């Protein structure tokens, strides 16, 4: 790496007498030894039958750093975004029962925004839960981030008990700055 | 209508600093598009910037090279060093790769040199045009002060033995510029700032 | 051991040989150094001799007659040896323009003209005491980006073809020739100017632009004292006679304020004798650039958008 | 008085291009000086002392600013 | 009675006493002041002789003979 | 020290310190200031040559 830096400096400062022995001698004669040690090391690692991903940074190596800086298990990182939208209706019915007509309506508003059948001017899915109290308004929100977002703790709650006044409208800002740090968040509008 | 008269007053100074060819069609088109599309400032600040930006972009193609030409030159530099480095080696695998690099460089030299050397010879001539405009505009300004400060021994050597001498050189370079433009299939937009050049600034 | 000379002291012997080359000479005499120093803007060789008295005209005319009688000079080798031997004798302060006066006083050929002109040997001791207490200031207080780029010690810049090409068009304009990489602390601001210096040595820049890139260090200028005016004015003077573009990282901290330092950059950026490349945050950009109408006349808004996936 | 965009400094530039050439007699010719607020603030307070010396020279020389 | 000096004229007065002492003199002649004052970068005395008339290369030659 | 009976050689050493106060760059005039001053004397630099101390390496 240092020889490549000194070779380029001589070719740019009008000095074709020193760089002619680096790019044409010091480098071509050393690439054979470096490539030989890397080939013999990869073959010896397969004979030990362990530690295959301990020397080559691959997809499983990047997922280990992300899983440590947050707390999400490794099994949730390998799940692609395509397989999550397919097995979504079977997961919501295991925790929330009775509302068979409400689970199907949630997947119909999310799948239409990921394939490309809608313009990029609206968010994921805007919902408006109604009905009496104790029907599945809070539990349904917690189960959404535990499958699609893989983070139950990433659900912010902005109650209207203190933001009802007109002076608190500009802080919707506290809500703007909060969602900037965490992109994949769940903004809940209670009351 | 008042904006067009403002750009025509500073046309000689704007052509000297940039060095391109400012036509009369780019002046009217600049004031017309600044009162319908880009409208957030005030005249002439929202019209002069449309001329300096369009003239500065043309300077790149008149001196450097576009991306379609620069990409071909970067590929030839990597093959020249690789062909020489593999020649010193006596490996059996280096002899087969050397036959493909030498055969590829022969096609590049037949298409890059007849195209890159046209901009190199024009660079040595187009840069002299700007040097003539910077000196002719300076001699006309320095001799004007001598006529108002009572000095006839200084203005006589500028308006007679300086401006008329350097003026004939500019007329000779304009004739040789049209000859080189025919060999490059350019000249209608690559070196003339017209209505098409102003519209590219607003659209971006 | 080994001696260390600044870029200004190195070019002093080169500029002295250029003036002697036109007068048909084969050797470099130390008398040519005093002639070059007397033809600079706000030089220090004249103000120091004025305190001790004497007649500079009688000394300047005496040094010009020595170079005419000339046929590396043998007398020049003693000057280079004294700069290496006396490099571990005094106290603080490295090498500059005022320290070269004592080196010429030790030469017997130069001491005879001084004694016959006015300022004797004893007057040179008290003259350099009151004054006590890339070029010269561009090496210790600034870092040339083009030097590290051409030496293969710069990280490659891939993915900024739509931003570097826009800065070139701004510098080629007559007005508003001061780009400002307005972005966010995380999208990349210093690495953008790194790719611009790579195209300078390769020759991809147009003929209208031929300047260099110098990274103005803010923390280096605040080293020590009061004495900040002597360090800021020295950088602006070296960039005017050399014609170069200086890079300022985080312009909201140095331009807009404790010690008043933004007042020395306003007349330079207004007359077109200085080109700066800004790279501040949009949060502080609306409080130090858009607030003053005089700053918007010279700075152009350049948005830096975060790349996609 | 106007919006920051219609041109203010360029208006005073045309005044110097008419008095020097020929418009008013020599009994009313006055020089035009551009007083910058950044040049007086630089240095070492001493901001009011440097301003007094400028206003004094503009009276005995008969010139506008 | 009081005497107040400035900065440019103060350094010139102190420089005239050192010039008369290094050349072994007795009295302080006024000609030992204009020589040191003229040898200054962008001095105010240089523009005086060039405005009211007179060459600056011949007036200084007459001060060294004194 | 065995051949020993101000000093004739100390007066010359003090003359060097009078001129070294106005030179270029060094440190502080103290104990380390007299280290680089004894090498100029011919009667003191002979011991450093036979011991492995080069004048250019000091
Ligand atoms: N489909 C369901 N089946 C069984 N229990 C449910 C269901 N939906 C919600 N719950 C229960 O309701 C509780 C949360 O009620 P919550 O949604 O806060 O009521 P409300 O919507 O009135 O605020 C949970 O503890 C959960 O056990
Ligand atoms: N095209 C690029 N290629 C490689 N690295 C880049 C590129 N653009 C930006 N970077 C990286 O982004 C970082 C930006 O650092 P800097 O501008 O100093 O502060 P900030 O990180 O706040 O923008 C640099 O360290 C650089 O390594
Ligand atoms: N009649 C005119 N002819 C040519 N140029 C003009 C005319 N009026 C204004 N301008 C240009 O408009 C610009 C206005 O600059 P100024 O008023 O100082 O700041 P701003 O650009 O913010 O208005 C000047 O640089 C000048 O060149």
């Amino acid at each position: 790496d240092e020889l490549k830096a000194k070779a380029e400096d001589a070719e740019r400062r009008y000095d074709l007498a020193r760089a002619a022995d680096i790019r044409y001698y010091a480098i071509p004669d050393l690439e054979k030894r470096l490539a030989q040690l890397q080939a013999e090391k990869s073959q010896a690692d397969a004979e030990r039958a362990d530690g295959l991903l301990a020397e080559v940074v691959g997809p499983d190596q990047i997922m280990e750093v992300v899983s440590r800086w947050t707390g999400i298990p490794v099994s949730n990182l390998q799940r692609s975004e395509k397989e999550k939208l397919l097995h979504m209706e079977e997961y919501m019915k295991q925790h929330v029962v009775g509302q068979d007509e409400a689970i199907k309506a949630i997947c119909d508003a999310i799948r239409l925004s990921r394939t490309g059948l809608q313009n990029r001017n609206r968010p994921l899915a805007s919902f408006l839960f109604l009905g009496p109290t104790g029907c599945g308004k809070t539990l349904c929100v917690k189960e959404l981030a535990a499958f699609l977002f893989n983070d139950p703790g990433a659900i912010v709650r902005i109650d209207m008990s203190e933001y009802m006044e007109k002076h608190a409208v500009s802080r919707l800002g506290q809500l703007t700055e909060a969602v900037r740090r965490r992109p994949y968040t769940v903004v809940l509008f209670d009351e | 209508t008042d904006t067009i008269s403002i750009l025509r007053g500073l046309k000689e100074r704007y052509e000297t600093h940039h060095g391109v060819r400012i036509a009369d069609a780019a002046i009217v088109a600049a004031a017309q598009l600044a009162a319908r599309y880009i409208t957030q400032r005030f005249m002439p600040d929202k019209a002069i910037d449309l001329i300096d930006e369009a003239c500065a972009n043309t300077r790149v193609q008149l001196d450097s090279q576009p991306e379609a030409i620069d990409k071909l030159e970067r590929r030839h530099l990597q093959l020249e060093v690789e062909a020489t480095a593999l020649e010193k080696e006596k490996d059996a695998a280096s002899k087969q790769r050397l036959q493909e690099v030498r055969a590829e460089m022969a096609r590049i030299q037949e298409e890059l040199r007849p195209l890159k050397m046209k901009y190199e010879s024009e660079k040595g001539r187009l840069d002299e045009i700007r040097n003539l405009s910077q000196r002719l505009d300076e001699l006309k300004a320095k001799a004007e002060d001598a006529e108002r400060r009572y000095d006839l021994a200084r203005a006589a050597d500028i308006r007679y033995y300086a401006i008329p001498d350097l003026e004939k050189r500019l007329a000779q370079l304009q004739a040789e510029k049209s000859q080189a433009d025919a060999e490059r299939a350019d000249g209608l937009l690559a070196e003339v700032v017209g209505p098409d050049q102003i519209m590219e600034v607003v659209s971006r | 051991s080994s001696m260390q000379f600044t870029d200004k002291a190195t070019e002093t012997l080169n500029a002295a040989a250029k003036y002697a080359a036109e007068n048909s000479h084969v050797q470099l005499h130390p008398s040519h150094v005093a002639v070059v120093m007397l033809d600079e803007e706000n030089s220090l060789f004249r103000s120091i001799l004025e305190k001790a008295g004497g007649d500079v005209v009688s000394i300047e005319r005496g040094f010009k007659k020595i170079m005419v009688r000339q046929p590396h000079s043998p007398e020049l080798a003693k000057l280079l040896h004294y700069a290496h031997e006396h490099m571990k004798k005094q106290r603080d302060l490295y090498i500059a323009q005022d320290h070269l006066i004592l080196a010429l006083a030790d030469l017997p050929s130069m001491a005879q003209v001084l004694k016959e002109g006015g300022v004797t040997k004893k007057s040179l001791e008290n003259a350099v005491t009151h004054v006590r207490g890339a070029y010269e200031a561009l090496s210790k207080y600034c870092i040339d980006l083009t030097e590290l780029a051409a030496s293969g010690k710069l990280d490659p810049v891939i993915g900024r073809d739509e931003i570097i090409s826009r800065v070139i068009r701004v510098l080629s304009r007559r007005t508003k020739n001061n780009p400002c990489l307005v972005g966010e602390p995380g999208v990349g601001k210093t690495a953008i100017a790194e790719g611009l210096a790579n195209r300078i040595v390769k020759g991809d820049i147009p003929s209208s632009l031929q300047k260099k890139v110098y990274s103005l260090d803010i923390g280096s200028l605040l080293a020590g004292a009061g004495e900040f005016e002597e360090r800021l004015k020295a950088v602006l003077k070296e960039l005017k006679e050399a014609q170069a573009i200086v890079f300022i990282d985080e312009i909201h901290t140095v331009l807009g304020a404790a010690i008043d330092a933004a007042n020395l950059l306003k007349p330079m950026l207004a007359r077109g004798e200085l080109r700066c490349i800004g790279a501040t945050t949009l949060t502080e950009y609306r409080q130090y650039v858009e607030k003053d109408p005089a700053f918007e006349r010279r700075f152009q808004l350049v948005m830096v958008e975060e790349p996609s996936v």
